[PDB]
């Protein structure tokens, strides 16, 4: 039985885009779940190092869903400009 | 090929990141090793088009590839790619400022013609010229750094400029542009032409009246750090206002000390010494934060004074510098090792190549010793080790000083020594104090504190760390002679120290795989134990000596178990050997034949000292076989 | 003729005076011999060899003297290693006239005895050093001091795995721009050129927009606050390594302002929502129901919790489970803190928490104000190997990255040659493994980037 009050408060928040975070537009499956290249099969030695890998454009897709893309078209289907690595 | 080249180029546009990164280094590796002139400027072109690019890896790879390419190339193209970037550095984009500074300094870097210098030199002029923004201006300070640092021979008739344009960024309001262009200017004077030095000594010399600005004195300071020789003809008019100053109340004087120190380190000619000695005395006793500082630069001034100069050392010795430095022990730590170290040096520099200064010096002794008594009490480690440092260079210096204050500093030893929080460090340094005091002391002033000197070193001797193992090894041999000295009539009970002593030197004789240090200390311990007390060992004498073969075979202990042999052939007490003789004389014989001076030597002493002193026992078999290795001899 | 009879017939004599005078310090003597043996051709490659091992053996003998103490504390190694590298570079230019094949000697002799050492075979791993710089170098910078920052980026270069000082420092710099605890901007202006020369551009552009993006934060809040005792930073996930905030309730009283900046959000940005992080947030509260009024500092999750005291005196860790969302884990790491803080038996420090379980009107201090935000007692190792992990898997994904792209080029490529281009092309980063760089190229057949070609084995080929 005490009194406590607040006089000012310091946060921190990230900005991303809804859209793209909420879903992977490639994959329509949740982004922390599996790809359906990974869901397809268990077995592989290849399901573990499908990651969510970011980029210039603050987008979020999987590094084998944006690897496949990658071969035919280079710039990214939301933006429409030249895709780049920053983080996985 | 042409063709090459041509598919390279058309490839470096390819849109791909990965195809503009392969031809990129394609065409660094052909540049490296051992080209028409329009592929020249296509080449030319499409790097300086690449240096701009959406993507990191290609931008680094293009500045790396922008060395090699000027080493190979004509001077237009030089001119041209240095102007582009000089053009660019004006642009208000960060990242192409950036990427040009960082490219004219590579190109720089891999410079040892001419006239690009110049360019580059007037651009920097130009562009240095009071502008809003700072970005700008620092990267051209720090281009015009490192071309002075790379190159100060050539640009001869534009120093004058130089020093013009970078002269209004002293009294900049930012502290960094200050220091940058202290140390461009620094830098320049190495390169200057002789005349202009003249002109910026006036210049600093009337513009040292001002108001509280520390920006003039740290451009002196530096100045005279980069060259000495060239300012040593202005010091009457620069001492004074120095001292004038330093009555200032704000806390300034640390300027004021560097620059002392650094002309004591570099300018040797001088007799100002007095004058500034009082001041820094003075100094260093006021305390009143940010007051701790300017104590340690003041501590710290002395060390050119007690380093440098030599001749001066007895008006050191009767002025109260020492003093006050032995008074001033009782201090927070930072200027306390400075203290340490400053008396240390002064120590160094007594050592020599009315009185003497030896004389002098141990008159002051006893007040060294109480100044240290409670610093043996504090819990800090490097007070302990400074101390410790301390009582070793006075010791090394001249022997018989601490004669009147073992029983005074031995506690302060065996209390440091069963510390538990003392480190490694400290131990190895308390034990190395330890040897040399002992080394350099009579044994006459040693016999009472036996029983507090030897439990302590037998506990040591238990260390699994190899070090202190081999200290306390160390440590015990030398007490096994101070204790029983053969060189002169002793009168001391010291039986009851046979066991113990004996059982943690028995245990380190097993080496089973140790240290090779530790082996041959344990072998010099007990070979010195064998000869000093070698009557009061009982039934363990005969068995432990047989252990000795066995390092007579491995040649990691050869030469050590050769000395410990000889040493105890050769001894006022009568050592029976006689059971490791007729093994023991063949295996020597053997010693002769391998290429080894020290070890022939050591097995021939070896030899003829047990013969001389063991000649009653002997048979023709072993002689016969050592008397085989003397014709080769 | 008088070389050969007075200098090489005892050169096995000087050998062994060269050690000798390599324990006690004369410079003298050492300059003198180098001297005296300059004039001997082919007679200096044994002197090198014997300082190189005198070298190697001194810093050996000096890592292990502060074993068991380096691994926690990157002060005393670092200070140790420069000390001893500046006294042998003095050394050898004083002595030796820096002779331009003994500078070599001292340099593969670093880089010989920096990555292997005690403290490389306590750790397990060769990573440590690094870290310590790393560690050292943040603690210099949060709160003249210039010529420590150059000792370390020119000691900094014998350090072979560079990729994890430079994640570790973007790590520890992004965590100082998060709580504005830094010296000064010059400093970091400072490391920030000189490490230009070092590291590459990618790493530079990656804190520019790191400064640039806490820049659009610092304005966007100065904005908001002359619209309208808050304020909130605004970052990018994608350049700043920070993972996604558990799961939390807001308290009431801080619950308005998780509203009206919302709204102010709305009206500024569409599309795009903001994702709160509170294990880096913190606050302030100030209590007067002591004998004085005491003004102390928290983290969110502690005034959650302590604001949980009004109209009550004690509590159940359930119920405090239950209204505040917090994991077990970290409520018990919060709760034996505020425990250790005498803010709420025998004893507090590893004493179970059990889930059946109030304030205790204590808490007597000199201070007016009181900071008691402390880093948790093990959260450090997490943060330690989670971060090694994250780097391994960065290593790996850029393994294959320039594997596929050197493949890429090539239509078909040798097995052999493969491996040389992999390991020159990454020398400048890391000395990667061919263990490892195996299975890297399975995974890459695995998803038919490549093709063993058809006739033979060890010979693979780019098929889109
Ligand atoms: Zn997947
Ligand atoms: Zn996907
Ligand atoms: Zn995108």
């Amino acid at each position: 039985k005490k009194r406590f009050e607040v006089k000012k408060w310091n946060a921190v928040a990230l900005w991303a885009w809804d859209i793209v975070v909420d879903n992977c537009a490639i994959c329509r499956n949740h982004i922390m779940d599996l790809c359906i290249e990974c869901q397809a099969n268990q077995a592989s030695a290849t399901s573990e190092e499908c990651t969510v890998a970011w980029g210039v454009c603050n987008h979020a897709f999987h590094f084998h869903c944006i690897s496949r893309w990658l071969k035919t078209r280079q710039v990214c289907p939301l933006d429409n400009r030249e895709w780049e690595f920053q983080k996985y | 090929a042409s063709y090459h080249i041509s598919n390279l180029l058309e490839k470096m546009t390819s849109s791909d990141k990965d195809f503009r990164f392969m031809a990129t280094n394609d065409l660094m590796t052909e540049l490296q090793k051992d080209l028409d002139d329009d592929s020249e400027r296509k080449v030319v072109k499409m790097i300086l088009k690449l240096l701009e690019d959406k993507n990191g890896e290609v931008q680094n790879l293009a500045v790396k590839c922008l060395g090699p390419l000027v080493s190979k190339v004509k001077e237009y193209q030089v001119e041209t790619i240095v102007d582009t970037l000089c053009t660019n550095m004006l642009s208000d984009k960060e990242q192409l400022r950036d990427i040009s500074s960082i490219g004219l300094k590579t190109v720089i870097g891999e410079l040892p013609a001419a006239n690009v210098c110049k360019k580059i030199t007037g651009r920097l002029t130009s562009a240095i010229a009071k502008q809003e923004d700072v970005s700008v201006q620092l990267e051209a300070l720090d281009i015009m750094a490192d071309m002075l640092s790379r190159q100060g021979g050539l640009l001869v008739n534009f120093h004058p400029s130089i020093l013009t344009c970078l002269l209004p960024q002293l009294t900049s309001p930012r502290l960094a542009v200050r220091k940058r262009t202290i140390i461009a200017l620094g830098h320049l004077v190495m390169s200057c032409f002789v005349d202009l030095i003249e002109h910026l000594l006036s210049e600093l010399s009337k513009n040292d009246s001002m108001s509280t600005t520390r920006t003039y004195i740290q451009c002196i300071a530096a100045i005279s750090r980069q060259a000495g020789h060239r300012i040593g003809e202005y010091l009457e008019k620069i001492i004074p206002l120095v001292v004038k100053f330093c009555n200032v109340d704000d806390d300034e004087l640390r300027e004021y000390c560097i620059q002392a120190f650094e002309s004591f380190v570099r300018r040797c000619p001088k007799e100002v010494y007095p004058h500034v000695s009082t001041i820094i005395n003075i100094c260093l006793k006021y305390l009143t934060d940010m007051s701790w500082k300017v104590r340690r630069a003041a501590a710290k001034c002395l060390d050119a004074v007690v380093s440098t100069r030599h001749e001066m050392l007895p008006e050191f010795y009767k002025t109260v510098s020492p003093a006050l430095i032995s008074r001033f022990k009782e201090r927070e730590e930072n200027v306390k090792a400075d203290v340490f170290h400053a008396y240390l040096s002064l120590l160094k520099q007594t050592r020599p190549v009315g009185e003497t200064p030896l004389t002098m010096l141990q008159s002051q002794v006893p007040n060294i010793v109480k100044a240290l008594h409670k610093q043996m009490k504090e819990k800090s480690v490097k007070t302990r080790q400074c101390c410790f440092n301390m009582l070793t260079e006075l010791v090394n210096v001249l022997p018989g000083a601490l004669t009147q204050h073992i029983p005074v500093l031995v506690p302060g030893i065996i209390f440091s020594l069963n510390d538990k929080s003392s480190s490694s460090n400290l131990k190895i340094d308390a034990l190395s104090c330890l040897y040399v005091i002992l080394c350099n002391h009579s044994p006459q002033v040693f016999h009472p504190h036996v029983q507090a000197l030897v439990p302590p070193v037998v506990a040591c001797v238990g260390d699994p760390f190899y070090k202190i193992t081999s200290e306390a090894l160390l440590v015990t041999q030398q007490l096994v002679k101070v204790i029983r000295p053969l060189d002169q009539p002793s009168s001391f009970d010291a039986t009851p120290y046979i066991k113990d002593l004996f059982t943690c030197t028995i245990k380190r004789l097993k080496a089973a795989d140790i240290d090779q240090e530790v082996k041959e200390r344990a072998i010099s311990c007990m070979g010195q134990i064998i000869c000093n007390l070698g009557d009061n060992l009982g039934s363990d004498l005969p068995n432990t000596l047989q252990i000795f073969l066995e390092r007579l075979k491995n040649e990691i202990t050869r030469l050590t178990t050769v000395k410990a042999l000889t040493l105890i052939a050769g001894s006022p007490l009568k050592i029976d050997l006689r059971p490791v003789l007729g093994e023991g004389v063949p295996i020597l014989a053997s010693f002769l034949r391998k290429n080894q001076r020290a070890l022939k030597l050591g097995t021939l002493s070896a030899l003829d000292i047990l013969i001389k002193n063991y000649s009653d026992s002997l048979t023709a078999a072993m002689i016969d076989a050592v008397l085989d290795e003397l014709p080769p001899l | 003729k008088c070389e050969q009879v007075l200098i090489e017939k005892h050169l096995e004599i000087f050998h062994t005076e060269f050690q000798n005078l390599l324990d006690a310090d004369k410079n003298e003597d050492l300059g003198r011999m180098y001297n005296l043996v300059s004039r001997i051709q082919d007679g200096l490659g044994e002197l090198k060899k014997l300082l190189e091992t005198h070298i190697h053996n001194q810093g050996l003998a000096a890592i292990e003297k502060c074993g068991e103490a380096a691994l926690n504390d990157p002060k005393m190694y670092v200070q140790t290693v420069l000390d001893v590298h500046k006294k042998y570079n003095a050394l050898v230019m004083s002595a030796f006239n820096n002779d331009a094949g003994f500078v070599a000697a001292l340099d593969k002799a670093c880089g010989r005895f920096i990555n292997n050492n005690a403290v490389t075979k306590m750790a397990q791993s060769s990573s440590k050093s690094p870290e310590l710089l790393a560690r050292y170098c943040d603690s210099l910078l949060k709160k003249e001091l210039e010529d420590t920052l150059n000792q370390v980026m020119v000691v900094f270069k014998y350090i072979e795995d560079k990729d994890v000082f430079q994640k570790f420092y973007a790590k520890m710099l992004a965590k100082r721009l998060v709580h504005q605890n830094s010296a000064s901007d010059d400093a970091e202006a400072s490391m920030i050129s000189k490490l230009k020369q070092a590291c590459g551009f990618e790493y530079t552009s990656k804190l520019q927009r790191m400064f640039q993006d806490i820049g659009v934060s610092k304005d966007l809040n100065e904005q908001f606050k002359k619209h309208l005792d808050f304020s909130i930073q605004v970052l990018s996930s994608g350049s700043w390594p920070f993972q996604q905030s558990c799961t939390f309730a807001l308290p009431s009283e801080l619950e308005r302002s998780y509203q009206r900046f919302t709204a102010f959000y709305a009206s500024r940005h569409s599309g795009r929502k903001l994702t709160w992080l509170y294990q880096l947030s913190k606050g302030e509260l100030v209590t007067n129901c002591f004998k004085n009024r005491y003004t102390l500092q928290a983290s969110t999750f502690q005034m959650a919790i302590l604001l949980q005291y009004n109209t009550e005196d004690a509590y159940t860790v359930q119920q405090l489970t239950d209204s505040t969302q917090i994991k077990m884990d970290i409520l018990a790491q919060v709760l034996q803190i505020l425990l250790k803080s005498k803010l709420l038996n025998a004893n507090v420090d590893e004493v179970e928490l059990k889930p059946d379980t109030k304030l205790y009107l204590g808490y007597k201090n000199k201070k007016l104000r009181v900071n008691i935000n402390v880093p948790m007692k093990t959260e450090q190792k997490q943060e330690q190997e989670t971060t090694h992990k994250n780097i391994e898997e960065d290593r790996k994904l850029l393994i294959q990255a320039a594997i596929v792209r050197i493949m890429k080029m090539r239509k078909v490529l040798k097995h052999q040659q493969l491996l040389g281009e992999v390991l020159t092309q990454l020398s400048s980063r890391f000395k990667p493994r061919v263990p490892v760089i195996k299975k890297c190229i399975d995974i890459l057949i695995e998803k038919e980037y490549l093709e063993r070609v058809d006739g033979e084995k060890d010979t693979y080929s780019y098929l889109a």
